[PDB]
Order: C-alpha cells, then structure tokens, then sequence
C-alpha cells in the first residue's frame, strides 16, 4: 500500500519547467532538502520554449538524495555581459501576465547593436559543495534568424572544467511551429565539484546561467542506565 | 530594479517593543545587510538571513518573514535604537534596500534649557551673530527671537535638530544680522511650558 | 577589520577616484564593496568586486561612468568615479561581505563651489547657572565634513548642530555646545578644535 511519503510536490511546473525558471513557477517552500520529488506532470506545456533537455534522467536522480539545496547567482545578468546585449532575451514561449517573459534561471543572450564579440565567461567553487549549473543552446530557424540574433555564421559553443567538457553547434532550421517557434532551446547541465572552475566559451547561441544551484548527497539515493541511552531515531 | 521598502516611521517608549516591516517586491533572500543607522553614522547589521542575530548583536533585535514579505524586531527599547533602520540586500539581484524607518522613543522633557550668547570680539571683521542653544528636551519647538518686534515677522534663517540615542536634546540657533540697532536681543523658547525667556545686553 | 577610504569636493563633470585599506587579511579570495547613503535619507550599493576571477558588478545607473577595481597586494581597493553629479553627491562606504564589516567612509561632493576653510568666533557665555553651557560657533566654509571637537574628555555632554547651507547659494555654518561645571570656566581652561578635513585647516578657539 505505502510506498510513499514524499517530500517537495511540485504544485505548478515539472521538475525540467521549474528547476529551468519557467513563469508558471514560483510556488513551494522558498529553499529545502528532500527524500524525492513529485510531479504534476505539466507535457502538453512543460518548458516553454521547445526543445530536449539532455541527462534529464541522469538528473531526476541526481536531484534526489540532496541534503543541502541553495540557489545562489553564479553571474549576474547585469555585469557579467558587457559587450553583449542582455534583455533581448524575452520570447512569447514564456509570457509573464500580460508582457512576454523569458525563464528566470537563464539568460537569452544577444548581439547589442549589431555586435556578437566573442564571450567569455567562468566560475569557480569556494564550497565544499557540489555546484550545478544549467544553461541552454538556441538554434534559430533560418539564417536570417541566426543573424538577426547572434551576428555570428560559424559559431561554436564550448565549455569549462574537468568531470565534464564538451562542444556545440547551431542547427539553423525549421521545426514545426510550436509556440509559433520553428527554433529549439536545447537544455543542459553539469556538476562542479567543490574545486573546479565551469568555463564558458562562446561566439554565439548560448543561453546563458544567471541563477545557479548548489547541493549534496549520499549513496542510497531515490537496570535505568542502559536505558538512560533511549533507544534511537533520525 | 526589485523593490523592497518598510513601513512608516514610527515611535516608542523604552519599555516595549518595536516593530518595523519590509515589503519585497517579489520573493528573495553571500552579504552585508544593514541593520540599524545612527542619525549621521555608519549602518551595522543586526539579523542577516532575516531569522539570524548577527553574532553580537544584543537580543532585543529580531528577524522574521517569509520570501517577499519581511519584519525586524526589538522587543525593550533602549535609547540607542532610535537611528534609521533601512532594511537591506535584496540578497541576488542589482542590491537593493529602501529609506528605512524612523524609530525615537519616550522621555516627555519640556526642558530646552536656554543659553543666550551674544556676537564676539573676533566678529567685528567682515558683522554680527547671537546665538541660542536650546537642549536636551522632548520632543520636538519654537525659538522667538526678540531685538525689538513685530511689522513684519522676523527673518534670518537659523535653526537646527538631531534626535538623539539618550533624550531628542538639542537645537541651535543663530541670528544673521549685519551692526544694526537696540542693544535688547532675547531669544525666548516655545514649546509646551509657560515659556522661559532669556535676555539681550548690558555687560 | 576594519576599512579606509579617501576623498573630497569635486566639480561636475570632474573624476575622482576613492580608496579602502584593508587588515584582516583574506584581501585575495573575499571580495568587497562599495555603497552609498545619499543625502535626504541615506540609500545605494553602487559596485562590488569578487576574490579570484576579479570580476566587477555595478548597477545601471552608473554603469560605463563608474569603475572598481581591487589588488590583492596593496591589500586595497579603489572606486572610480567619473562624470560625477548631482546624485553623485552622496558619502561613501567601502564595505566588505560575507558568505560562510562597515568601513569609515567618506564624503564626495559634487561642485565647482570653492572648498573655503571656515572661520569660528567663539560664543562666550548672565546670572550664575551653577553649569555653564559653551558654544563654539562655526560660520561661512565649505564644503564638509567638520568635526568639531572639545578634545577628549570634555566632549561628554558635547554636541554639535547638523550644519545648515548659508543661504548664499551655498557655503555653510556650524555651531556646538559644551555645557559644563561652572567651577571649570575662567578658571581651567577650555578651547574647541574646529577641523575641516580638506583645507587643511586645523583651527584652536579657546573661549573667552
């Protein structure tokens, strides 16, 4: 009969929707720790903007047996990109009431007049924790796209530290429009333990971190005076 | 740009609790708060991560709330509270804070106790100044100025306040003048009493 | 722990560049900041930089104007000001934050007005009070800060007015009270510092 009792149900997003800054979020318990979560699976809406989200399944796990959980700000918004421009970012994917929003974790970056300079970015664990960051790659529809964004033909996206590296590229055309969106937002994520710097390197297409998140874990995851020792519990 | 603002500004007596409020515009939370601000000095942090006693801090301060909406607490007033109190750090976000809120306290002294100076030996050069000093009273007053009288009121911007960490107390006044005329110059203090006057000059 | 800083008047449209010391080490991995309280009621972080990385955060409306930036062997840091204005007036915190301290700060004003040292008449003090109030009165200089002081152990029961702007486009008086034992005055001596940081300008008034 029960198998259950389990903490943190999601009441509006999914574990993807939410954990990504999706609007429809913002419910539940401000910061925590759980056993595992739950969801009101959200598919036929899920993560606004379309697209895959990779090691999903790796994740959900990964997200389980956290103790500590503390959202913090890897980079701001507003400092962290110079050279580049920062609220283009809004899309109709994710409308706040009324006005077209974006996710609250992301930042969807784009050339400020007529400029994609290359960008370069890192960030570098002081914790004793294990910090993880998520960011997202966008591949615009038509070449027109592509540049009307990013400025940017051939334009690679890499990547920092060491338990994970890896390389992107743009794939400009048209998907069926969902959202009236013939692009994709591909969506990611990585681990920093606590001594490895995360970089990011990019010419384009990056979508990238503001918020972060960091955690931790463990394996198992989802006559009178002896007495006077009680007997035990947590 | 996040805003998180508190409420009135308000007073107290000594005995018993403060309680002050903060409103974020949205939910929030790596820092330096604030909490307190003498009249005119550097802020200090009573509760960070608005549960949490900065280490040091005397007790009577308190935090509390939940994301987006906030409170401060001192439960006995002492003099010092008094001050400004702005809370502070939107913690992750361009930082913000608000102006804060007023906070005096009880004492209830009608008692400015005058002093009367008269202009100066070095003031000749330039000329010439009287000024009252009307202190350590509660709360806050009217100094009138007398050399002669009335046909109009009487000009010459002067006064000043402060509050205060042990009463309110002091204001100070001064009177500018060129030279001029009649040697009978009183400053006489206002306020809720039968009024008690000091007088111009004969030495 | 504790934090220095160093500045003055301007005029607008000038630069000027501001500067925190630092004791209690971790100069390199923690990061620090600089704030302001403006004037009307006291307000604003204007910047902020991290440990390793060196990076810089500031807000919009400063943004390309103001700079900060941080060296980890001087142990000091500065914030540069340029483009200065009427906002801009405002005093300044250097301040460091912690993850797991308030500097002194100082005072930044933004005109062509002429810094002028001030000059002090001293208001000698009628029946016999059995205390005898003094005032120091301070008159016509600028800008700020002053600090007045009856040196040391006198300046128990001291206080000194919040100056106001003389009303000739500006240029300020401050005045202060000493009230003391009337068993003290004409007998032990009694004098007033007047000091005003930028001119120069350090000034002795004994009563009289």
């Amino acid at each position: 009969k029960l198998r259950g009792v389990a903490p943190l149900h999601l009441g509006k997003c999914n574990i993807a929707g939410w954990i990504l800054g999706n609007p429809e979020c913002e419910s539940l318990s401000t910061a925590s720790s759980w056993s595992y979560i739950v969801e009101t699976s959200s598919s036929d809406n899920g993560t606004c903007y379309p697209g895959d989200f990779i090691d999903y399944e790796e994740l959900r796990e990964q997200l389980s047996s956290v103790s500590s959980f503390e959202r913090f700000e890897i980079f701001p918004k507003t400092s962290s990109w110079p050279n580049h421009d920062s609220n283009k970012g809004v899309t109709a994917a994710c409308p706040h009431a009324g006005a077209k929003s974006f996710y609250k974790n992301l930042i969807w970056l784009v050339k400020k007049g007529n400029s994609y300079p290359k960008l370069s970015k890192s960030y570098i664990n002081d914790k004793g924790k294990e910090v993880l960051v998520l960011w997202g790659i966008h591949h615009p529809s038509t070449s027109a796209d592509q540049q009307s964004l990013y400025q940017n033909a051939d334009a690679y996206v890499f990547v920092g530290s060491s338990r994970y590296s890896k390389k992107f590229k743009p794939e400009i055309a048209i998907r069926p429009k969902v959202r009236d969106q013939e692009g994709r937002m591909n969506y990611y994520w990585t681990l920093v333990e606590p001594g490895d710097k995360i970089t990011f390197e990019a010419t384009g297409n990056l979508v990238v971190p503001r918020y972060a998140f960091a955690m931790e874990r463990n394996a198992g995851s989802g006559v009178n005076s002896v007495i006077e020792k009680m007997n035990t519990q947590f | 740009i996040q805003m998180t603002q508190s409420p009135a500004s308000l007073a107290v007596s000594p005995g018993q609790r403060a309680t002050i409020t903060c409103r974020a515009s949205e939910s929030v939370s790596n820092f330096i708060n604030w909490f307190q601000q003498k009249p005119g000095q550097p802020p200090k942090l009573l509760i960070y991560t608005a549960s949490n006693k900065g280490t040091g801090v005397p007790a009577r301060f308190s935090g509390s709330g939940s994301g987006t909406d906030f409170t401060l607490t001192i439960n006995p007033v002492e003099a010092e509270d008094t001050a400004n109190y702005f809370c502070q750090q939107t913690k992750e976000v361009p930082y913000g804070t608000f102006g804060g809120t007023k906070l005096e306290i009880k004492r209830a002294d009608a008692a400015p106790t005058v002093s009367i100076f008269p202009p100066s030996s070095e003031q000749l050069t330039s000329g010439a100044s009287v000024v009252c000093f009307l202190n350590n009273f509660y709360p806050k007053i009217n100094v009138k100025w007398k050399i002669d009288g009335s046909e109009r009121q009487n000009g010459v911007l002067n006064s000043w306040t402060d509050q205060d960490s042990k009463d309110s107390t002091y204001s100070m006044s001064s009177t500018l003048t060129l030279y001029e005329r009649h040697n009978s110059y009183t400053c006489e203090a206002t306020h809720k009493t039968s009024t008690s006057p000091i007088v111009k000059s004969f030495n | 722990v504790k934090l220095q800083e160093s500045g003055a008047v301007v005029q607008p449209g000038g630069s000027l560049r501001l500067s925190c010391a630092a004791s209690g080490f971790t100069g390199s991995d923690y990061d620090m900041s600089w704030i302001r309280q403006a004037p009307g009621k006291g307000l604003e972080w204007v910047s902020g930089i991290l440990g390793g990385s060196e990076r810089s955060y500031y807000r919009d409306s400063v943004k390309g104007r103001s700079t900060i930036s941080r060296d980890n062997s001087r142990k000091t840091l500065y914030l540069e000001m340029n483009s200065l204005r009427a906002e801009d007036t405002a005093v300044y915190y250097c301040a460091r934050h912690s993850w797991g301290g308030w500097g002194q700060g100082t005072t930044v004003t933004v005109s062509s007005a002429s810094t002028k040292g001030p000059s002090v008449f001293p208001l000698a003090p009628s029946t016999s009070g059995g205390t005898a109030a003094l005032g120091c009165l301070v008159k016509d200089y600028f800008p700020e800060p002053v600090t007045v002081s009856w040196n040391s152990g006198a300046l128990t029961s001291s206080v000194h007015t919040f100056p106001a702007v003389l009303q000739s486009s500006g240029l300020y008086s401050l005045s202060s009270v000493v009230t003391v034992p009337s068993s003290s005055l004409g007998t032990q001596t009694y004098i007033c510092n007047v000091n005003h940081k930028p001119s120069n300008t350090k000034v002795d008034k004994k009563s009289c």
